[PDB]
């Protein structure tokens, strides 16, 4: 959710330290995305 | 014609070798890391 | 509804493809490999011993993939799509049993791992193999990827099917001057080897074999072939009376004038003139030194012990060459497929593999050597796990190979290039598009006119549409929909089986023979030329379609050449269609109800003897009709369907048969470049450059082929309302023109997912690289030069991100580049940072970023950007019909017509496009479309068929539009009746690559190349353009000097050189440097390119010392 | 991906009808245009997109992040 | 590094926007350059044996699938001891081994000496002695430190079954560090206490495995 990133398969939210671990907690799976901010953004529809 | 320099066709065999200026054939730079790209003339004559 | 001959045949090709997949050609090969090949390939070398240790050996037995003997299917392996993100190679380890010797009483087997095999998607051993819609989902990959390609390093590559000149059969080609080069070049396992033959001069004919010395009188060799006849020798190759009598005899003359009785003489004339044994095992130096190689020099094909087989074979070669050596034509040309046998992916992988593994074993001997050098105590200890250290040159080397595109074969020392490609994903079509493409090779230099024409025999067995201009090092072709490529079958059964028909051994034959009937040939090898050819062929072809040796192992006869041919050869093109039974088909029209019922399958026709695969030569014998409507009892076969003629891509063309082939060419070549759905997996995969379409739509009309490849489920294009008119005289040539507040309403809208990748690599300095950032001065805000990232200091999801800024910050240490020592105190803290700017001509967004790692345990970030391009002016819209066009001026709304329902002709094309370029299929297709929208149907109109036109009129007239597409309209500007009715109605247009916004490029002052300091090359790196010779010479003819003096002088390289009148050379500053001078120098201007030219010259030995003159003073 | 809100020419609201259309196709076996005939599209331009526009977005949802 | 010819600005910003690529200081407005130049497109006593050194190294190195990286790192160490002439009078295997070993130890990656020593006849007092000696002649000191938390992962990859193991892994770790806490961790092989915790949590995982399969 609000926190930093997500698994690939687990879709399990997780946060991480630096030079820490590539694995998530629950997944024996590696790759992970980065969650979208709470920061406001803008488009214009036209 | 033998005016001076051409001082007779004792020129036409190599007794001394002009080395190409560095500016002509640069060793490609190190470009992010320790990999340093050679250049053939540099390498060949530098074996000469 | 009873089944109808008009309707029924159509269900076949799909039902044909329903089971046997669209691409088996990369599949069943690769599958065949992982069973047949390796189980045989090691069975070649199962045993190795170094020269030492009388009692030792290493005995191979088992080869498998993905089974350690636990379960049947591999228990687990990494998911392929997931792997596509990790940049790994998607592969399975090898498991191998070897029982072997080490020391007293061992002879012990285990399961061993030589390494991993780079497997292929949707193979036997694939994960996705037998996967239904769920393992798809959970395994995060689209069902509709056709498969049949490899993936290595996370990129995606395909072995392109390599067409190879057919191998090991006699080809003889007449040629001007010369004397008609003949050849047969044979390869089996070891030693692919070529032997040409030809006349030298004026009837005087000799052997060239690069093995032999050269130029050997042939009939002399024919004696050396063991036949002593000297009568039949003529009589065999010659004929009876006719012409041939004299023609060959001159040979016999010069054959007679020297020697005779080969038994020593001739034979050891060859052993006398020949290359040496190459040192060792010249113990065979003899008269029979050649007698060994007499069998093996040219042909591995036969060998055996006495020569009469091989002899009479060679004689037969002599026959055909003296035959048309009598008269031109009457010669084989390399055009028809029968002389070109392509070989699919699987076989190539073995050929490559077995030699890799070859080098492996060979050096593994060398490995165990250093074990048995020095016998301290008792050394056994198997030295097996040393296979690890010695492994994976097989594995990783093979990766490097398949990724390279260049294969090095150290057995043959033969190296082929451009063997693979990056899979092209611009569409869904593109994927399977470059799959099922065919590369050519060889054909000497280009100017030979051979690699040019597209022949009649090409019918149905190669796409009649796309053969694009990418010729270069080869020739690109395509399979049709239905092409089976029959692999090798087997030999001995057909050999002794033909004998079961009662054919006679060569040995039982009358010497003078060829007079009687025609001939029999196995793969080009004659046996008896049995009597009674017809009923022979009938029975045989029957036996195939009935009891044995199905598919190929075909038969075809000849008159001109008296023969008949049966081959087991692999790598051949085959096509199905229906045998006529007497006057009509074998299906009896009720059997397709016995098909559509659901219990038939396919090949049931084959095994039950209805239809089967064919061949060029084969079908060149047979007689086929088009439709069941036209059928004659004199016929033989009949096609299932006409529309199998065009291939996958070409099937997209609606009503192809109404359009000139020049159009189907460009339309196929471009169609692969359209943009659209890709695949369901879309948004979970990350590509370097991957387009898409915002609102895809089904093309209003269907070509039956589209339903076959499941095309429309992945549409690429727009179903558009189009008028044909001259409106807004911007139209002119091929320029289209659009509607605003349509594209505004949305239309044609695009997104481009691009990517950037960064490998964080650690350093022997024991110092990694840091991703930190986000300085944020003033507390005010992260600096606009940077900003934009987030607390992590990396690009944020979904943010407008602009040129000059950084979406990813990579930094390495400055001391990281150098040689570390284990002496340190505090600061690694020095970091040279090279955060990569996103350059570009417009805004962009980041919707995905990935922090992940490869096998080697080092941090990695591969991210992607997307920007939605509005299909603005300059872009390329096409017709799917062969109209390549660029959108011109865009019109707001009010203008362009409306008419009765006020519909707006969204895309208004040009009249002069069609007629003089002449393509009616688009035009009629329109009518088909405006029909389709009525009764509310997707509509056929497939090739040679589908929807008739005449009905569609009645289909419109009831709803009250013209029986043409024509209609009144009203001036978009002036608002009144248009003078001429306008054909228009909905059609389907699409947007290609070549977005204008990429290619618009300009350079004010850009970089200069290290060497020439001029305008760095191309686009990308940076700008600057190319004025070449041919273009340059133009400006001469205008007499303009100053355009040159500006052009190749000032703004190319603006440069001064310091030169000296005395001893003219190029110095600098204050010296001529040959003469210590500081005086005579004249500062002046020359192209820096020119200085470069001098110094090069003068760097070699030469001097163009200059002379100077007053510019003024006359 | 979605029914486009309006057709590229008419610019009548399309979106409303896609749902109800598919409803009228699944239940109530009935002819395509005849449906749209009483569904309120009397002009083909609009009509195509109802006859057209394969619905992908669900075929995407297979790959949704949470699965 | 340089400074403006006039404004005496030392801070240089290179505008790549317009594709001129022109560097100027925000203090002047004058570029100091035009169009930056850019690139385009074994007989020795020691060095031959160095090609041998990487060769044998690179060969024997990744048989364990150790990082291509770390191998490169250790090579320079072999050159280091080569300078000290530590490489003279002893079996090359014991040397090349120790060389690699100091790297992975320094990088604290999951391998064990007793583990790594096995690719030969080694009594492990051989290599351990060697490594010990090159330490006597090298002032490299504290870096090679160890914990089982490394090893247990690479162990689990050999333990099969499912991913409860991973859950179990977290089990062992809390176990492990507690055993480090309970002060019995010291003076014994990391492999032993490692497989110890692995067992104990597998017994916590209600599975049937064997000490054999563990010491494996
Ligand atoms: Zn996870
Ligand atoms: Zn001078
Ligand atoms: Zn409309
Ligand atoms: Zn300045």
């Amino acid at each position: 959710a609000t926190l930093k990133y997500i698994c690939a398969e687990c879709s399990s939210k997780l946060s991480l330290s630096r030079t820490d671990a590539v694995r998530c907690k629950d997944c024996g799976h590696r790759i992970l995305l980065k969650a979208r901010t709470k920061r406001l953004v803008q488009f214009e529809a036209r | 014609d033998a005016t001076v320099p051409s001082g007779r066709p004792e020129t036409y065999i190599w007794r001394y070798l002009p080395a190409p200026p560095v500016c002509i054939r640069p060793s490609v730079m190190m470009q992010d890391s320790p990999a340093s790209n050679e250049d053939d003339l540099t390498v060949k004559l530098t074996e000469i | 509804d009873e089944i109808n001959t008009a309707q029924d045949k159509w269900h076949l090709l799909p039902a044909f493809l329903k089971v046997k997949g669209l691409v088996k050609q990369h599949l069943d090969s690769f599958n065949y490999f992982v069973d047949t090949d390796l189980k045989k390939i090691i069975k070649a070398n199962q045993l190795i011993l170094s020269d030492v240790d009388p009692e030792f050996y290493l005995k191979y037995v088992d080869i498998r993939v993905g089974k350690k003997s636990s379960s049947s299917t591999k228990d687990y392996l990494t998911p392929p799509h997931e792997c596509r993100l990790r940049d790994m190679t998607y592969s399975a380890p090898i498991y191998v049993d070897i029982e072997y010797t080490r020391g007293r009483n061992i002879i012990m087997h285990k399961d061993v791992e030589i390494g991993r095999m780079p497997i292929m998607l949707r193979s036997n051993k694939c994960i996705l193999y037998d996967a239904d819609e769920s393992k798809m989902a959970k395994l995060n990959e689209c069902p509709l990827d056709p498969g049949g390609y490899f993936i290595v390093n996370g990129t995606e590559k395909v072995i392109l099917v390599q067409e190879q000149l057919s191998k090991n059969r006699i080809i003889v080609e007449a040629d001007e001057k010369k004397g008609i080069v003949q050849a047969s070049v044979t390869s089996s396992t070891h030693e692919r080897k070529s032997k040409t033959y030809v006349i030298t001069k004026n009837g005087k004919i000799y052997l060239k074999h690069n093995s032999i010395a050269e130029e050997i009188p042939i009939a002399i060799v024919l004696k050396a072939c063991g036949i002593l006849s000297d009568l039949e020798i003529m009589q065999l190759v010659c004929g009876n009376d006719s012409s041939y009598q004299d023609i060959f005899a001159v040979n016999l003359e010069e054959s007679s004038k020297l020697d005779i009785y080969t038994q020593q003489q001739a034979l050891e004339y060859i052993g006398a003139k020949v290359k040496t044994m190459r040192r060792q095992k010249l113990t065979i130096l003899q008269e029979g030194i050649e007698a060994i190689a007499t069998t093996v020099i040219a042909h591995l094909t036969v060998e055996a012990l006495d020569f009469r087989e091989k002899a009479l074979y060679i004689a037969m070669m002599t026959r055909r060459v003296v035959m048309a050596m009598y008269n031109p034509k009457m010669i084989d040309d390399r055009d028809y497929v029968g002389n070109k046998r392509l070989e699919l992916a699987g076989q190539l992988i073995s050929l490559l593999f077995e030699d890799l593994f070859k080098k492996f074993n060979n050096d593994f001997k060398l490995s165990i050597d250093k074990v048995l050098k020095k016998p301290n105590r008792a050394m056994e200890y198997d030295a097996l796990l040393s296979i690890n250290v010695h492994s994976n040159n097989i594995t990783s080397g093979l990766n490097r190979a398949i990724s390279t595109g260049n294969w090095s074969l150290k057995r043959f020392k033969m190296e082929r290039a451009g063997v693979t490609h990056v899979l092209s994903r611009l569409s869904y079509i593109s994927a399977l598009g470059m799959m099922t493409r065919i590369s050519s090779q060889f054909e000497k230099s280009r100017k030979v006119s051979g690699p040019r024409a597209l022949q009649p025999s090409q019918f149905g067995m190669l796409c009649t549409a796309d053969t694009p201009e990418g010729e270069a090092c080869g020739l690109v072709k395509n399979l049709a929909l239905m092409t089976h490529i029959t692999t090798d079958d087997e030999e001995e059964p057909i050999k002794k089986l033909c004998y079961v028909l009662g054919v006679e051994d060569i040995t039982l034959i009358d010497s003078a023979s060829l007079h009687l009937n025609y001939g029999v040939y196995l793969n080009g090898t004659l046996i008896g030329s049995i009597r009674f050819p017809t009923k022979f062929v009938t029975q045989f072809r029957h036996l195939r379609r009935t009891g044995k040796v199905s598919e190929f192992i075909s038969i075809y006869s000849n008159s001109h050449q008296m023969a008949v041919h049966i081959a087991t050869d692999g790598g051949r093109i085959c096509r199905p269609l229906i045998i006529v039974s007497d006057g009509q088909s074998r299906v009896k029209d009720i059997h397709l109800r016995k098909l559509l019922d659901g219990e038939l399958d396919f090949d049931d026709f084959l095994k039950l003897g209805l239809v089967e695969y064919l061949d060029v030569n084969e079908e060149n014998d047979s007689y086929i009709a088009l439709y069941e409507k036209d059928i004659v009892p004199s016929m033989t076969h009949l096609e299932i369907e006409p529309f199998t003629i065009l291939g996958a891509v070409a099937g997209l063309i609606p009503y192809p048969h109404h359009n000139q082939s020049p159009r189907n060419t460009y339309q196929c070549a471009m169609g692969k470049q359209a943009i659209g759905a890709i695949a369901y997996n879309q948004f979970k995969r990350i590509d370097t450059l991957l387009y898409l379409m915002t609102y895809p739509q089904q093309p209003m009309v269907k070509t039956k082929t589209i339903e076959l490849i499941d095309y429309d489920k992945l549409p690429a294009g727009q179903n558009a309302t189009v008028a044909v008119m001259s409106y807004s005289g911007y139209d002119i040539e091929d320029a289209l023109v659009l509607n605003k507040s349509s594209i505004d309403r949305g239309f044609g809208r695009c997104e481009t997912r691009r990517k950037t990748t960064t490998v964080l690599k650690r350093y022997a300095n024991h110092t990694q690289d840091i991703i930190g950032g986000m300085r944020v001065d003033e507390n005010g805000d992260p600096i606009w030069q940077h900003q934009s990232l987030g607390p992590d200091g990396l690009g944020e999801v979904g943010m407008k991100v602009q040129s000059g800024q950084i979406y990813i910050n990579k930094s390495v240490p400055t001391n990281s580049a150098d040689a570390p020592n284990p002496n340190n105190v505090n600061v690694q803290t020095q970091y040279r940072e090279a955060p990569v700017i996103y350059r570009g001509p417009e805004p962009s967004h980041i919707d995905q970023v990935m922090m992940s790692v490869s096998d080697n345990d080092q941090a990695l970030i591969k991210v992607l950007l997307r920007q939605n391009r509005r299909p603005e002016l300059g872009d390329k819209f096409s017709s799917r019909h062969g109209q390549k066009g660029v959108c011109g001026i865009i019109v707001k709304q009010e203008d362009m017509p409306f008419n009765d329902q006020g519909i707006v002709p969204d895309i208004i094309m040009n009249p002069h496009g069609f007629p003089s370029r002449m393509t009616v299929g688009k035009m009629i297709e329109l009518i088909s479309g405006k029909a389709g929208v009525l009764n509310g149907t997707l509509e056929y109109g497939t090739c040679f068929g589908g929807s008739k036109l005449e009905d569609m009129s009645k289909i419109l007239v009831d709803q009250g539009f013209n029986y043409s597409g024509k209609d009144m309209l009203y001036s978009g500007i002036t608002g009144e009746c248009l003078q001429a009715y306008i054909f228009f109605g909905p059609i389907y247009y699409q947007k290609l690559k070549h977005m204008v916004l990429d290619k618009m490029h300009a350079r004010a002052r850009g970089p200069r190349a290290v060497l020439t300091r001029q305008p760095t090359e191309g686009r990308s790196r940076d700008g600057g353009l190319r004025l070449g010779e041919m273009e340059r010479d133009c400006v001469i003819a205008y007499g303009a000097s100053q355009l040159l003096l500006e052009r190749l002088m000032i703004s190319s390289d603006a440069f001064e050189v310091d030169v000296c009148d005395k001893c003219g050379l190029m110095g600098y500053s204050g010296w001529c440097t040959t003469c210590k001078s500081a005086e005579n120098i004249i500062k002046m201007t020359i192209p820096y390119a020119a200085k470069l030219l001098f110094q090069e010259l003068l760097s070699m030995n030469i001097a163009p010392r200059l002379r100077l003159e007053d510019i003024f003073q006359q | 991906m979605i029914v486009p809100v309006r057709c590229f020419s008419c610019g009548k609201v399309v979106g409303d009808k896609w749902e109800s259309y598919l409803n009228l196709l699944q239940e109530d076996e009935l002819d395509e245009g005849t449906a749209l005939s009483r569904l309120g599209l009397k002009r083909y331009c609009c009509r195509r997109m109802i006859l057209t526009h394969v619905d992908l977005i669900e075929k995407f949802l297979r790959y949704n992040p949470l699965e | 590094m340089p400074v403006c010819k006039n404004c005496h600005g030392t801070e240089f910003e290179r505008d790549l926007s317009n594709a001129n690529n022109d560097l100027v200081c925000k203090a002047c407005g004058v570029v100091s350059e035009d169009n930056p130049i850019v690139s385009e497109v074994a007989l020795e006593s020691r060095e031959a044996t160095l090609n041998n050194a990487r060769r044998k190294l690179r060969a024997v190195s990744y048989a364990l699938h150790i990082p291509e990286y770390i191998t490169d790192a250790a090579f320079q160490w072999y050159k280091l001891a080569l300078a000290n002439n530590f490489v003279q009078g002893r079996r090359s295997q014991n040397v090349i081994a120790s060389c690699l070993y100091v790297a992975c130890r320094k990088e604290k990656t999951h391998h064990m000496l007793i583990d790594f020593s096995s690719r030969l006849q080694v009594s492990v007092y051989s290599i351990g002695a060697t490594f010990l000696k090159m330490v006597k002649k090298l002032h490299i000191t504290e870096l090679p430190l160890a914990d089982p938390s490394l090893f247990i992962q690479h162990f689990a990859e050999k333990l099969d079954l499912a991913d409860k193991k991973i859950k179990v892994v977290k089990d062992a770790v809390k176990l492990a560090q507690r055993m480090s806490k309970d002060w019995m961790f010291e003076g014994r092989r990391p492999a032993g206490i490692a497989g110890a915790c692995i067992l104990l949590a597998c017994r916590m995982n209600n599975l049937r495995r064997t000490h054999t399969e563990i010491v494996a």
